Parts: C-alpha cells; structure tokens; sequence
C-alpha cells in the first residue's frame, strides 16, 4: 500500500 | 467585491501561506502530486482534492458565496489528509497544527 513520503530528494 | 467576512477569510488564508507556519503548512501549498509521490490510489480514495493554492485561486476569482463556502474547502483539505494518510503519519500531525490555526482564526471572525 502506497505511503506518501515527505522526505526530501 | 469581497464581503467583510470573506475579507477576513482571505486574511486567514494569507496567514496560512506565510513563513510563520511553513513548517507544517508546506504540504498543503500545492495540490497533492500523486505522480511525484507515486500515490497510485490517491484519486481513487480522494474524490475531491483541495489545497491552499486552489483556495487562493477561488478566493481571487471570487468563487465563494460566503464564509461557509471558504471554510468548507479548507476543511475538505484537512479531511482528505486525515482520510488518505495513516493516523501516525507526520503529515497528519502537520494538518492538525495548521487546522488549529485555521479554526482559531475562523472562530474569532467579527
Ligand atoms: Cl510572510
């Protein structure tokens, strides 16, 4: 299940 | 054109977009990019997406009949965040702190 990732890229 | 109440709303919106709350407000600046974040189920779960830029757009375009219409969208934004993300997610904690700011401002509307 997809979880949104706030961590920077 | 804006009524006095809808001017106060634009004031609140202007505050939610300021650097004062940026720490927890930035995930709501623009629409949720289901592409970039690779959320393949976001639009299947969230039927009516909403964010601060959209609220600003409709506010500038005078698309709000009253203050209740403004609050409905702002709360829809928070509702979508609570609905899609797990309760323990940091973005939920961000939404809650930003909603604290909104509800507090909105309640003290003259
Ligand atoms: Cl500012």
């Amino acid at each position: 299940a997809p979880r949104k990732q706030l961590a920077t890229k | 054109k804006l009524s006095e109440h809808l001017r106060y709303c634009d004031s609140i919106l202007r505050e939610m977009l300021s650097k004062k709350h940026a720490a927890y407000a930035w995930p709501f600046y623009k629409p949720v990019d289901a592409e970039a974040l690779e959320l393949h189920d976001y639009h299947d779960i969230i039927k009516h997406p909403m964010d601060l830029s959209t609220v600003k757009r409709k506010m500038d375009g005078r698309e709000y009949p009253d203050a209740q219409g403004f609050a409905a969208d702002v709360r829809l934004m928070f509702s979508n965040c609570y609905k899609y993300n797990p309760p323990d997610h940091e973005v939920v904690a961000m939404a809650r702190k930003l909603q604290d700011v909104f509800e507090m401002r909105f309640a003290k509307m003259p």
